[PDB]
């Protein structure tokens, strides 16, 4: 019964995510300083849906961790280094058209393509610093009867963790990036309807919906999926026998479904629908 | 400019002209002698290309 | 009213006197061959390096160096063997529509909206020599010798220069339109123009003045290219249409044209027997015709916007194409 | 041989690396083409603030304008190389409605520029030169629009209108009819890919090298706003 819909939601992911890696790298007109993010996040989204979905599905079904404690601590690390890599490109995305939209004169000078690199490889080093560093060096670990017990046995693979590592990886992956965008976005929108008021000014007699359809997407989507697990991640740590592993789980899951609509949302492009004409039919 | 344009015209009117068949017989001619040596229309093997 | 009806009476003689000479079209006797068949070419190099839209290209007399022109204001030469650049010239001025490349290779020409044909010595890179008493834009130029070039300009005017001395040797007159471009004969005896008004020229180059006349076309003439021969040549208008002229019979042989095209032609070119004729278009690409048949043969796609130039290597053996995406291609 | 390779990469590298030296130049300025009907004014507003190329620049940011007057010819097809300049900048003389009219003929052209296949996402810059004497002779009963141009007679003010402090009402009138003149054509065919931005200039005027400025600010502004699908 779940196994056709948790198959599904890893080809979806799959899927998307290759076709635009393949169509920004087949076709010249689409290397743009802008798309080299695009392109760092489909990467992180294709890692996720091809490594973390399969083998948490196969945990779930068979219910029991056929594999060593070695891979128990792999997954785990390359489920959170996927996680926080792919946030934390999403505010780089905001920063760029923010400054795209209020400067427009120093744009350019602003962002170069070495630029790009850098802050690409800055932003992959400190996800991988807060995932693999503190985990593979067990400073994460929990000091109760139950963690113990799951960290002896062999084939018991779950997740315990103490309060400093909860709240330090979820201020980073999440709620730092958060307010970000929300100043970012606010300003954006800010700057539009001043434009559309000085259009209409002017030319109104002779002849807000499209801005705030496009933020509200963009925003909502991306709180709608991420937030209530990073609520729970706090409660469940700050008070003990609150939250069920259910419903942990559940909100983990709801998390993950958010690497299959990035596609769907930065890259409806014109241009990109070309290009996904000429590469599929 | 009205005698330069008569004098012109009647400059260019007094010409001997022949029948067009003869002048598609000798382009076809030039064509289908020349055809051999004709790299684009005959491709050439990738010994002999440069661009290869 | 007297010159009016004389000029009247002897256009009429002219156009009965070559309505007699068509007894059989070109189709018709070129209708029992057997055709080429699908041509299919593929891009070799692309040449990479101009920060804006190229508006010429002329290739080497050695089939190995050619030259491009840009809106940023470069004059760029290449190598298409080994993909290398050996020159970049910055021009004085940066709106540039034409360049050239001397038979010898020593020299290469430019010129655009500036009014002034510049000649640079590549065997010494400086300006030699500035050629000036257009009265407007230069739309192409075309090396006679290492020591003479001729010019067409937006002027309705050509003019045959003496690079010694910077004089004008002799002017030609007659287009009623901006002169938009001009190709030389084999034996650099005579030269043919096409006009803003519709008509193609043939000029003298010693003597001085105009031959014979030819008006099919109903719009602008944008490019121009003589058969190998000698005897023929094809022009090719904004209507989507190209036209094949015979010298000696004075009149217009065959058409290429298709109904599922309407954008405009920006250059012709054809091949080292002249059994191809390439011409590019504004619709992103370009089409390989057929010359003595007028069906499509083939078709040049890759370009990202539209193409301003083309031609085609002494030997025949490769095509060059360049675009408003700053970027050159050569096919084969 | 072996060394002839060698040699060709070096000068290679080096050109290479001089074009990305004028590469920053080439993208941090702004190309500006500047366009009149004839008898406009234009020199006037050039010089206070083949062909003709000059450089200015305001807060750090470079810009470089081009005037023809080289191909003074009533076809102009040398046209479809300014398709990729930031603005154009129109200059009508805004007196000229009697003389021989050319208020007509401007119109004219600029309804022939804006419906240009290749300027379809060229905004204009318009400058409604020569107003002092315009108000003088508005002013003065020696002539009047209506006799030139039939549809004044049916025109009033906008409610939504700026008068100048102390203007008589009898030139305000003029004025807008003029500008909605050419705001008309403007806004019939506009896709929202391009805009048109009026202003009214004297002889004294002084703020015309900031007007071009915010303009220009106003344009970049626009365009990253509606490709973001914003606007
Ligand atoms: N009162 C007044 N006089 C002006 C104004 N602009 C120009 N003039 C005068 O009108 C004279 C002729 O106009 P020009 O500025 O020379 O026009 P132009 O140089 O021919 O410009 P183009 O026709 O576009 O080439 C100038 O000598 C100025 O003194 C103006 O705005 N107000
Ligand atoms: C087992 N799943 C993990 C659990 C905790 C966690 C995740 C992602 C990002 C973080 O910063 C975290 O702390 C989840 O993917």
């Amino acid at each position: 019964g779940m196994g056709i819909v948790m198959s599904l939601i890893v080809l979806a992911i799959v899927f998307g995510n290759v076709l635009v890696i393949t169509a920004i790298a087949k076709f010249e007109r689409l290397q743009t300083v802008t798309n080299y993010f695009i392109t760092s996040l489909a990467c992180a989204d294709l890692v996720m849906g091809l490594a973390v979905v399969p083998f948490g599905a196969a945990h779930i079904l068979t219910k029991t961790w056929t594999f060593g404690n070695f891979w128990c601590e792999f997954w785990t690390s390359i489920d959170v280094l996927c996680v926080t890599a792919s946030i934390e490109t999403l505010c780089v995305i905001a920063v760029d058209r923010y400054f795209a939209i209020t400067s427009p004169f120093k744009y350019q000078s602003l962002l170069t393509k070495n630029k790009a690199r850098v802050i690409i490889l800055m932003v992959w080093i400190v996800s991988g610093l807060t995932s693999f560093l503190p985990i593979q060096m067990h400073w994460y670990r929990a000091t109760h009867q139950e963690a113990i017990n799951c960290y002896a046995e062999e084939t018991c693979c779950d997740f315990f963790t103490n309060q400093a590592y909860a709240i330090a990886s979820s201020i980073v992956s999440f709620y730092v990036p958060l307010v970000i965008m929300v100043f970012v976005y606010s300003r954006v929108f800010q700057e539009a309807k001043r434009q559309l008021q000085k259009i209409d000014k002017s030319e109104g007699r002779f002849h807000e919906h499209k801005a705030l359809k496009t933020l509200g997407i963009i925003m909502g989507t991306f709180t709608l999926c991420w937030l209530p697990f990073f609520i729970v991640n706090i409660v469940h740590v700050i008070q003990d026998n609150l939250i069920r592993k259910e419903v942990y789980i559940l909100l983990n899951w709801i998390g993950y479904v958010n690497s299959g609509f990035n596609p769907l949302i930065y890259c409806r492009s014109p241009d990109f629908r070309i290009a996904f004409q000429e590469l599929l039919c | 400019q009205a005698r330069k344009l008569v004098e012109q015209l009647k400059m260019e009117a007094n010409i001997d002209r022949i029948k067009v068949s003869k002048a598609a017989a000798d382009l076809m001619a030039y064509c289908e002698a020349h055809a051999k040596e004709d790299p684009l229309l005959t491709p050439v093997p990738a010994s002999e290309n440069p661009f290869r | 009213d007297q010159l009016r009806q004389e000029a009247e009476q002897l256009k009429n003689q002219i156009r009965d006197a070559r309505k007699a000479c068509a007894d059989a079209t070109l189709s018709q006797i070129t209708n029992n061959i057997d055709p080429v068949g699908r041509i299919q070419m593929r891009t070799r190099r692309t040449l990479r390096g101009h920060l804006a839209k190229i508006y010429a290209m002329h290739w080497g007399t050695d089939s190995r160096l050619l030259v491009s022109a840009s809106q940023d204001g470069k004059l760029i030469i290449w190598d298409s063997y080994t993909t290398n650049k050996v020159h970049a010239i910055p021009l004085r001025s940066s709106w540039v529509m034409t360049c050239a490349y001397a038979p010898s290779g020593n020299y290469v020409a430019c010129g655009g909206l500036d009014n002034i044909c510049s000649i640079y010595n590549l065997k010494t890179v400086r300006v030699s020599r500035e050629l000036a008493g257009h009265t407007g834009y230069l739309s192409c130029c075309r090396f006679l010798d290492d020591n003479q070039i001729v010019t067409s300009s937006g002027d309705t005017t050509c003019a045959l220069w003496d690079i010694e001395t910077g004089q004008q040797t002799t002017t030609f007159t007659g287009h009623t339109g901006d002169v938009m471009s001009l190709s030389l004969a084999p034996d650099t005896r005579l030269f043919v123009s096409g006009a803003c008004d519709a008509s193609a020229k043939l000029w003298d180059v010693r003597e001085g003045m105009c031959r014979q006349t030819f008006t099919g076309h109903e719009s602008d003439i944008n490019a121009i290219c003589f058969f190998p021969n000698g005897n023929a040549f094809a022009t090719g208008s904004d209507d989507a249409t190209c036209r094949l002229f015979d010298l000696r019979a004075d009149q217009e042989l065959m058409t290429y044209s298709h109904d599922n095209i309407i954008c405009g032609i920006t250059s012709v070119s054809f091949s080292k027997s002249g059994r191809l004729l390439l011409a590019g278009y504004d619709d992103f690409n370009c089409n390989v015709w057929d010359a003595l048949k007028a069906d499509r043969a083939g078709v040049l796609a890759g370009h990202d916007n539209r193409v301003s130039c083309l031609g085609v290597t002494d030997d025949g053996m490769a095509v060059a194409t360049g675009s408003w995406d700053s970027f050159l291609k050569i096919w084969n | 041989q072996r060394n002839e390779e060698k040699a060709q990469r070096e000068a290679n590298k080096k050109i290479e690396k001089q074009l990305q030296k004028d590469k920053q130049v080439y993208r941090a300025t702004h190309r500006l083409l500047l366009l009149g009907a004839g008898e406009s004014g234009k020199s006037t507003i050039v010089k206070q603030m083949g062909i003709f190329e000059t450089k200015f620049q305001v807060d750090k940011v470079n810009f470089h304008m081009f005037d023809v007057g080289g191909q003074r010819d009533e076809r102009r097809k040398w046209i479809q190389c300014f398709n990729d300049v930031t603005a154009i900048i129109f200059v009508v003389a805004s007196s000229s409605y009697n003389m021989v009219n050319r208020l007509q003929e401007a119109l004219n052209l600029f309804k022939s520029i804006w419906n240009n296949r290749w300027l379809r996402t060229i905004s204009v810059i318009l400058f409604l030169n020569k107003q002092d004497l315009l108000a003088e002779k508005v002013l003065a009963g020696k002539s009047k629009i209506e006799d030139y141009f039939p549809e004044f007679a049916r025109y009033t003010t906008p409610e939504d209108a700026t008068p100048e402090p102390g203007e008589d009402p009898r030139v305000t009138r003029a004025k807008y009819f003029i500008r909605d003149e050419f705001l008309r054509i403007s806004t019939a065919s506009g896709d929202g890919r391009h805009y048109c931005y009026p202003h009214f200039t004297c002889a004294v005027d002084t703020e015309n090298i900031r007007r071009v400025f915010n303009d220009c600010r106003d344009i970049i502004q626009r365009m990253h706003l509606r490709q973001y699908e914003l606007l």
